[PDB]
């Protein structure tokens, strides 16, 4: 049974970080990593702690009415989770339902042929979260993409400014990267990202 | 998030390209010319007598350019980190 | 927890393998900036709204003969992806034949490192082109295009056919057609400033484009691409359109000729 | 097994694609991105698919042979895994012996140093596969070199005209870019490659 | 619970290591890297365990505190981490402190919306640990950018005098790549770095 | 002992692909390409393909006597890596003792201050490895060597060609591939390749 | 203790392989082929097997004298605690102490701000390793730098001469490959090589 | 490994390189002088004058020599790469 | 990290990149010039005629220069490496 | 390890060049400039006339020196590496 208890591993608590945050955030770094030059931050650790660790803040909320209402009679184990679930899953699903998109919801309410809901609660779980996943993707990409154009521009005029010389044969990849960094540095790049990301999340 | 906003973004992107580095590949070709024509009109000319003194002038040009040159990329980005909330909204 | 219940969720492994194969090849619209186990996470999660009304019911025997199925679903996922991708590889040969005549060509010597030439421009172009994209919608023609494939071909015996292979491998094709059609009036203005620098050297041999041309020729290569920035607004409103017409004539054709 | 299973599933992909075709259009896919300059396609994605898609049409009828003579008997009676692996080997053999170089064979005979041979499928199926490789390459290279010739031919001609008037300096290799795509889309020049590719390769 | 509990197997080395140190040294050491032309030393075996060692090294007096005040008790486990974390926390809380930011606590409260705050302990850590790895990430960035200038230097002059006297087709970082090996033993600079990175560090 | 278990896992392949073969093989392939301009080959696929292939076959007489020594008993696995180890390696020492230069062992006797030399096996396993793979990447290095001096012929005689009529500006290093090409093939230049590297290997 | 046993498979590796050799091994090949162009070797497959060999033949004494001092009385298992670790670092204390540098460990004596330090072996753990680490980098980038010479020598010399006769558009990096394989083939410098890194090594 | 036959190797591949691009560039050479010296009696001259015939020169002595140009090195490659495992051992 | 800091690092480090390259390349055009005026008054002009003298005075220039060309780098690089722990804070 | 022996280094390799490459430059440019000068006095120049006797002065120089040069490299990498382990200390 090697196969089918290992794959859960990873599975279950990348399933459950799908649900939330964490989806988009981890995209908007790996964006900015791909711009910037080479790799330059080890995702093995330092971008999956810095995005686990800004869910953690961002999510704090959540996990507080989650924390009052669910776990704290769990402690009890009155019911198994049932309303554990759900008054769980309302929290989760209020936080979720304001950032889907709308075309979002209506398509993967077509692709399922559901019948008409009265109510936005009403609206199932396996429905929801491709729906929400799908958003997020669509805005991650609107965001990262979005940060590119300035690192575009400093690489398109570094080049230009090289082969205005003569220098064909030199990397002008290997040229912007301090530059690519003192513009980050010096604009505080990082605490606007990170407040932007906050900000717009939620709003 | 209209694609007259995505264009917009293309249309202010290229502008501020061109003011950044249009200064520095004018005073290139300043320089260039103004050594050709001396370089024919006693045509004495082996193939370049000329990079030297197109490094020299870049050399110059950017320390007395400077710092606007910084300014601009320092307003526009700090303007675009600024609006990213409202891109998306 | 035992085996019982796996063997039932050996059922909706054949639409996973669709959707993870549509997925996979897909990946400008979803990337390698994404980590492996989210771009499988949307996997599992689509088939659970997909798998329900499907008429399927089918066994993996013995020295499994449903091996031979597996060809049969990743083939249509490719067919769906590395097909999409022509819209952004037609802007992407639109940007570098451009940049390829101002200064960004000396890569035309034997093979230097990494490309370089690519990041100048054609990565803004497919930047932007992928904007247009979320816009209208990046995904969701595109599920819903494999869901109606989830109907016309459904699973089984007969695979698939060919001559329709054939038809969307003859189609670009139109990668280059439409690479022209965006950059000819900014590749017919640089031929232009290119032979205007050449009648300079009959009056002056010491002009030398390495002293002149390129210096010249790159503020306006990057005027130019200011000015016809609007114009890919429109245009690759075509490119989706003729694209996305395309594929529903293929996958109609297809099942018909089973 | 435990470890030579995950080894082999993953050595697969190369074997099978190896074995029958795809190794002989890469080849020609890169050498004509090789002409007209830099790439001018995304490699892994765009010249994988259409490289992918024109193999799968021209082995149509191969799988056909295959599906008739072996799946459907072998369904529900009279073949038990024995006929099957030899009436589908057979026709994916006639298939490479069609286009093995007569002397390939030979040399890998002598290496190998096997006993005398009788029937042409009577070749083992290890000494088959090396040698097609080594003669699609051949052939491959063959084709790589037909093509390159009009593009050079544009490239002499514009250099000389250039000369000829007195463009010493001016770097012809500019020039001459654009004109290549004009003239291989003009022609409706990839529509001939695959039909080349096409009709080439039986015969 | 014995699905959390190999979710954190996942994450918590990660998450551990992000918490002290070892966020700022391997950046700086990739930022190296990428500097001196070719990532000659390989990330998968030498950063790491360079980084691992003088991050063990710096963190010892904590370590330190952290084995009399939490394994010493937790010999006896006198409590089950109710105070082996609670004053494990101590340590790490007033050493992320003392480097961390002030003006990012404040940005990261204001995101927050938070009354007074007058005690060390009165930051929740759901306030230090996002602030304290956005500062982390300036340093490090800072000293990056500070470490590239005098092979910018040498790139840059090496390039104009090739290309002084013909030459324009030498890959100059094929010259360049001694002379940072020079400029790199002869200073020592090799024990500058690690006696800056230890020596900035507690502050 | 689970620890080293899955350690050995990782490498054992690497290293087993290092105790037999294809390391010649493989560096001249990395080396031919390197001649005729660009890659123009698919290492994923096709060069490690053929790379296989061949040693496969170099290998197929000791490997079937490896077969008969070892894995014809170990149908019951006799015992776990006893004389596995010894008719293992006797075949192996063989191979390499046939392939491996007298001096180099000399050397790595000498540095290991060594006494008593009579047999194979006391010429230990730990001395053979470094020295065999020294032989093989000095063999490998001379037949690149050799490779590479008719395409240097026909690139010089294209490049001064050039510069004769006046072309002082063409570059001759891209005129020059379809000529690589074609009189690469015509020569039949795959079949004296694949035919040396197997020759030349056994001895 | 589960979690400990992933987190050892995942760092102890790199821990182990740091501490004792393999590290200015591997960053002189690494720098090698940064010379002769082209990569001229997998790494993935030949310079880091070739690289563990070197030093498996290397600490032969320090492995046995670790083996028959530690697990030959292991076999008991009579403490895995106290001399399991504590023993078996003795002959590693003296194998890294011999190839240490002097003032490295002068520094990491005042950076940690201890008393009296006389004993080697009253030196601690972490106050070793790092000095060790940074005094093997040096020596590695000396090696590495004196490498170099002969090659950028024949580079400078062929552009010189390829410039001197009007050859602007040869790409003088193709010719001169052939000649670093002969002048590398010729004076057999890759037995003095693995001769010098293991000879200088212990001393 | 001797030095010697390293020497041997080169000393041929000099050779046939030379054999190879003998007439081509003799005929290029003997055109351009035959032109430039009517460059006098009627000097009149532009700038060149004298690419397209050695064009067409090297165009005639192309196909003129051809199957033994190629028959050299068809040969000699032959050779090589027949007696590449003797360098070996 | 006021763009005034940053503007004085980068006018140190382009003084020091000025005295690191001044005599090389001013040496190079100098006997560039010196023999391009010799190429008229005596017509004949090859191609370059220059290249192996542009050669010569840098192999001479270098000599000549050695270790105050050294000494700089190794003190600036020393005191940029020592004053690092202070531009942090 | 100080900036002495480093500068001893680089005495012997630019010594060691220069020795290497003397004779293939300056046959170079005195077949060069002997030919440039019968340029002159019968004028007659098309563009190049030259390349072809650099071409054949170069490679009569190759096959003539040849052996020396190699022994010269043979040596002075065989004493470098030779003395490899003790640049440590």
């Amino acid at each position: 049974q090697t196969l089918v208890f290992i794959t859960s591993l990873t599975f279950l608590p990348a399933i459950l970080l799908m649900m939330t945050s964490f989806t988009r955030i981890i995209i908007v770094f790996g964006l900015l990593r791909n711009a910037l030059g080479t790799p330059s931050a080890p995702p093995n650790q330092v971008l999956l702690g810095l995005a686990l660790f800004l869910t953690f803040f961002i999510m704090s909320p959540v996990i507080d009415k989650i924390y009052v209402d669910a776990y704290q009679p769990f402690s009890e184990q009155k019911i198994s989770m049932q309303e554990a679930l759900d008054k769980g899953a309302q929290p989760l699903r209020a936080f979720m339902l304001r950032q889907t998109r709308e075309a979002d919801l209506a398509l993967f309410a077509r692709l399922a042929n559901s019948g008409p809901l009265q109510g936005p609660e009403a609206v199932p779980m396996r429905i929801l979260l491709p729906a929400y996943v799908t958003s997020e993707l669509k805005t991650a990409f609107q965001i990262g993409f979005t940060i590119f154009i300035p690192f575009l521009i400093i690489d398109l005029v570094i080049a230009s400014v090289l082969m205005a010389l003569g220098m064909m044969m030199v990397p002008p990849a290997t040229i912007a990267l301090p530059f690519k960094l003192m513009l980050f540095v010096l604009v505080d790049g990082w605490q606007l990202l990170v407040g932007s990301l906050a900000q717009s999340f939620y709003s | 998030m209209t694609p007259e906003s995505v264009m917009m973004m293309g249309t202010e992107a290229m502008k501020v390209a061109l003011a950044l580095a249009a200064p520095l590949l004018l005073v290139a070709l300043i320089t260039g010319l103004i050594i050709s024509i001396l370089q024919a009109a006693t045509q004495i000319n082996e193939m370049t007598l000329s990079f030297i003194p197109k490094i020299v002038a870049v050399f110059i040009a950017i320390i007395v350019a400077g710092p606007w040159m910084l300014n601009l990329l320092l307003d526009y980005v700090r303007t675009l980190f600024s609006n990213l909330p409202y891109i998306i909204g | 927890t035992s085996e019982q219940w796996l063997y039932w969720l050996h059922l909706y492994f054949w639409p996973l393998l669709r959707v993870l194969a549509l997925i996979s090849t897909a990946p400008i619209l979803s990337e390698r900036a994404i980590p492996k186990r989210v771009k499988l996470g949307l996997g599992i999660m689509i088939t659970l709204v997909i798998a329900p009304s499907l008429p399927a019911n089918d066994t993996p025997l013995f020295s499994i003969a449903a091996l031979w199925l597996a060809m049969q679903q990743i083939l249509i996922g490719i067919a769906l992806g590395f097909t999409m991708q022509f819209a952004f590889a037609a802007v992407r040969t639109a940007g570098e034949f451009i940049g390829l005549q101002m200064g960004l060509s000396f890569a035309t010597f034997v093979d230097p490192g990494s490309h370089l030439n690519m990041p100048v421009l054609a990565r803004i172009m497919d930047m932007l082109a992928m904007l247009l994209f979320l816009t209208f919608n990046g995904h969701l023609w595109l599920i819903s295009l494999l869901v109606d494939t989830f109907h016309t071909l459904p699973i089984g015996s007969n695979p698939v056919n060919s001559n329709a292979f054939m038809a969307l491998a003859r189609a670009g094709g139109l990668i280059f057609l439409n690479g022209l059609m965006l950059a000819l009036p900014v590749i017919t203005l640089l031929l232009t400033l290119n032979l205007a620098l050449g009648l300079l050297n009959r009056m002056a041999p010491q002009l030398s484009i390495f002293v002149i041309g390129f210096p010249l020729t790159l503020t306006v290569g990057i005027m130019l691409m200011a000015a016809l920035m609007p114009l890919i607004a429109p245009f690759c409103e075509h490119l989706f359109s003729e694209i996305f017409n395309l594929l529903a004539d293929i996958v109609s054709e297809m099942p018909i000729n089973n």
